[PDB]
């Protein structure tokens, strides 16, 4: 019954801002961390953001770092993130894995396997 | 509606002492003559209480401020008030004070006194706007501006007032004692003319009941309403409130307490006791009068309660070889499974989730935290490379090509699926086709059913015969574990652990929390399963090498092997004993002594 | 046409609304079955001149018996007595003398 | 204060899986046999399936054989369907009912007393 749901995708104008959130039912996410992935149409799965068990430990790509802030309650179960000032290179399908990270460190540098995906939203920019 | 006013800057408390007051009546009940003890919620006796001025003049320049807090409301509160020109107004209780939770108002104007409970919204300060007329003076006006807004109103009470009127040195004491039981909110009153005592009078006074209130709420904070003489918009150098503040309000809190009240012939309580002050009054309270003649009297008892736990219990040498299995070289195929039996050992499964290192942690039967506490009979264990889209179907009641055809997993499934990649291990350039997986079988499989045949099936009508062809295929089919595929691709090192819980001898057990040792303080003991209260010193005994314990001829222990350090410990029950108290006639002396039978003068 | 509905509220919470019934002429001077406002019992009533304060509704004997009750219509407290309970004795000679 | 309750009903989707519990308060459910029965809309009361008071020996209905799981708790006083591969056929309120061998033989494919009864819980299966 683990079940991870987007909320927050559509269309934008570059430059605007955003918040996507990855809801979840079935199971607790505080135990799990939970990293944020986007696939572009003609483009591999590339890793966006993680956010540690306890958010204390966080990782953004080099290419989304200042315009992206992830986040997390685990009082109610939900995994935010804000985007602002957008670009048509952030147009793509978005996704939510929830998982443990794989290796002796805190950080979530490292990308690692990826137990529970959603199904996903769409994110566009365009103007 | 309400106005703002300046900080309160966090006045720093300041104490008085109560003197033999707050005694109210407990029930309703009429009594001549006679002494009676009650158990309830009161004032004590030589109670250290806080007092706060009405107007505080704290600042160099003269500020006048008020000394309003909102203080905690628990189990009831007494309420003493020394005024003389009407300040104090009304009362405000609830536990959150805003548009949230429910809340409760008192207040009393010139006539009548007004009561509520509803949804207000309510300001940081409070207060009442009190102004006299132009050419009578005899009685005030007051605006109230005490809360924004009130909604879902579910009580109205009006009747006489509960504070007289008090329009130069009368000041006069209203003791009140609030108290809330069982949706009661109870208000007990008296008022006595008071006379050139600053703090609380000493002697006693009875408190009368006033009023009960059916309200029914939830209310763990209160405040205290005052009244504005001067004016907010401009504040007066001096002179402009009242007195700078000397009319003063007390504040006492409740405890279960138990007093002996002496009803006279009137039925007016002329004097009570607290037992929980001193002996001399625990002995009064015990022998039920008010005079004790010169003896030796029995009150009650102390047991000297234990301070800490300790707890201790052999752990042995060998643990397990799940290092064999979590982090072995080589895997069985999935069409071959390996099961590998884990008995007679110590099982850490602390270590499995503190390595942060599996992806999936999923355990059916058995909470996660708790596989160190419980333990079984028998485990079993399996640990493959499946892709990674086919991990979601290792857990019973599901379906899929693996979940069908390869191995069933029972309803009724007591252990743990806990998995991983195999990226880095398991992954070729060339990719690993060391693996087969089966897609086609004639018939779906039982629960921990292991099939390895390799013959050839039948797609078709023909036979094969064991020989491929048209609509027959091989069994088993490779994977191509690359390290360059997508995550669904990927090699997953999946674990499942299948354990036995049976009415059984257990033979492999969690990890044990052993702490340290404690010598000559009374502890809370628990040695291999025994656990009780003593305290444990050095013994000279030699148990002999299969001996564990030591009972004494009434069925008692008293010895026991400490399983680490092979000592000898002997145990004796913490002691305890009664309590006497030594006194002469009261009408010669107050002062007592103490005396504790059958105990040594150190614990005390 | 005019219309009024009244909702009773009955819960686990106190009373405020009652019907005082009939209030049953007083008859005193012989041990009854007497229930005031809720205190169930039986004995007899007689007019007594103990002063109850204006809250207390109960007297208390130095045991937990009540025994003098406030009169809500008008006040003169009444007291209660258990009314003569007893034993019987039969004084007789030998029956082979007389019956 | 003899109480049989039911548990775990619902709406699921064909090819799925759920699972129903019957709980015995105020006996002590090991002595007797149990067995879930159900009654579909316009049918009759139909033997599910049943298991005996040890669990070593139980009885399918051929239109669920292959497909449901009968199993008992008798430490936890408690009797357990699983139930997979779902159809929409399997749309009903589904009762658990314990009952004593009422005949010689120790199966129990037979139908017979049923002394006890719970309230029914409804499964839906549709889509
Ligand atoms: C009252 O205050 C003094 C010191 O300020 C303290 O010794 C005493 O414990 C206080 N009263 C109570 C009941 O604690
Ligand atoms: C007993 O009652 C009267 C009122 O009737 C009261 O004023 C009096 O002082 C009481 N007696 C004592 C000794 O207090
Ligand atoms: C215990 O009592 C004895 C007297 O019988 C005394 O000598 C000893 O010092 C006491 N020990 C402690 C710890 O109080």
């Amino acid at each position: 019954q683990v079940q991870l749901q987007e909320s927050g995708g559509g269309l934008v104008q570059p430059g605007g801002s955003l918040r996507l959130s990855c809801a979840a039912s079935g199971f607790t996410l505080d135990y799990y961390a939970i990293g944020w992935f986007r696939q572009a149409p003609g483009k591999e799965r590339e890793g966006v953001s993680c956010i540690s068990s306890s958010g204390g430990r966080t990782n953004y790509a080099d290419s989304v770092k200042g315009r992206f802030t992830i986040s997390r309650d685990n009082t109610k179960n939900t995994v935010y993130l804000q985007m602002n000032s957008l670009k048509p290179e952030d147009t793509a399908v978005y996704y939510c894995a929830a998982w443990e990270a794989s290796r002796w460190y805190c950080p979530l540098q490292f990308s690692a396997d990826f137990s529970s995906w959603g199904q996903g939203t769409q994110v566009t920019v365009s103007s | 509606q309400c106005v703002n006013l300046t900080t309160r800057t966090q006045l720093p408390p300041a104490y008085t002492n109560s003197f033999t007051r707050g005694v109210y009546y407990p029930d309703k009940v009429f009594r001549s003559s006679v002494l009676h003890s009650t158990q309830d919620l009161f004032l004590p006796f030589f109670s250290n209480v806080t007092w706060f001025h009405a107007i505080h003049v704290s600042g160099t320049n003269g500020t006048k401020r008020f000394d309003n807090p909102v203080l905690p409301f628990n189990d009831g509160v007494y309420f003493a008030s020394t005024e003389k020109s009407n300040i104090i107004r009304g009362w405000i209780f609830g536990t959150t004070l805003d548009s949230k939770t429910q809340s409760l108002l008192i207040v009393n104007n010139a006539t009548n006194v007004v009561i509520k409970v509803c949804e207000f919204q309510f300001c940081n300060d409070p207060f009442l706007g009190v102004y006299y007329h132009k050419n009578n003076k005899s009685w005030m006006e007051s605006e109230f501006r005490v809360y924004s807004s009130a909604n879902n109103c579910t009580f109205e009470y009006v009747s006489q007032p509960f504070l007289m009127d008090l329009e130069g040195n009368f000041k006069n004491l209203r003791e009140f004692v609030f108290k809330n039981i069982d949706g009661y909110f109870k208000i007990y009153s008296k008022h006595t003319p008071i006379n050139l005592v600053r703090d609380l009078p000493q002697g006693f006074s009875a408190l009368e009941p006033l009023v009960d209130l059916p309200i029914g709420i939830n209310i763990t904070r209160f405040q205290t309403l005052l009244a504005l003489h001067r004016s907010y918009l401009t504040p007066g150098d001096s002179s402009s409130g009242w007195t700078a503040g000397a009319a003063a309000y007390y504040v006492g809190y409740l405890q279960p307490r138990t007093f002996l009240l002496k009803y006279n012939e009137n039925g007016t309580i002329t004097d009570a006791v607290d037992c929980a002050l001193d002996p001399l009054s625990e002995t009064k309270c015990t022998l039920k009068s008010f005079t004790v003649e010169k003896g030796i009297y029995q009150t009650s008892n102390f047991r000297v309660q234990p301070t800490e736990s300790i707890v201790r219990f052999p752990n042995i040498t060998n643990l397990c070889p799940f290092g064999e299995v979590f982090n072995a070289t080589r895997f069985a195929s999935v069409y071959a499974w390996n099961r590998k039996r884990i008995s007679n050992c110590v099982a850490d499964y602390s270590v499995l989730y503190n390595s942060a290192s599996f992806s999936t942690f999923k355990c059916y039967g058995v909470s996660p935290t708790k596989l160190n506490d419980l333990c079984f009979t028998n485990v079993y264990a399996d640990s493959f490379v499946i892709r990674g889209d086919e991990v979601r179907q290792i857990a019973p009641g599901q379906t899929g090509k693996i979940a069908d055809y390869n191995y069933k997993l029972p309803d009724d499934f007591t252990g743990c699926v806990i998995a991983w990649n195999s990226n880095n291990l398991d992954s070729k350039v060339g990719g690993n086709y060391n693996y087969l997986y089966r897609l086609f079988r004639k018939s779906n499989l039982k629960p921990f059913e292991r099939d390895i045949s390799t013959e050839i099936y039948q797609a078709g009508s023909t036979p094969c015969n064991g020989v491929e062809g048209f609509n027959c295929y091989f069994p088993l089919q490779s994977y191509g574990f690359q390290p360059t595929n997508g995550v669904g691709y990927q090699p997953y090192r999946v674990v499942v652990l299948s354990f036995e819980l049976l009415h059984a001898p257990a033979t492999v057990c969690g990890p044990k929390k052993s702490t340290n040792l404690v010598k000559n303080k009374c502890v809370n003991f628990n040695f291999n399963g025994l656990t009780g209260t003593g305290v444990l010193t050095e013994s000279n005994k030699k148990f002999l090498p299969f001996q564990q314990f030591g009972r004494d001829i009434a069925d008692t222990t008293d010895a026991v092997r400490d399983p680490q350090t092979l000592e000898i410990l002997d145990i004796t029950p913490c002691s305890f004993g009664g309590v006497s108290v030594i006194t002469p006639g009261t009408n010669t002396s107050n002062q007592v002594a103490v005396l504790y039978q059958g105990v040594n003068c150190t614990e005390v």
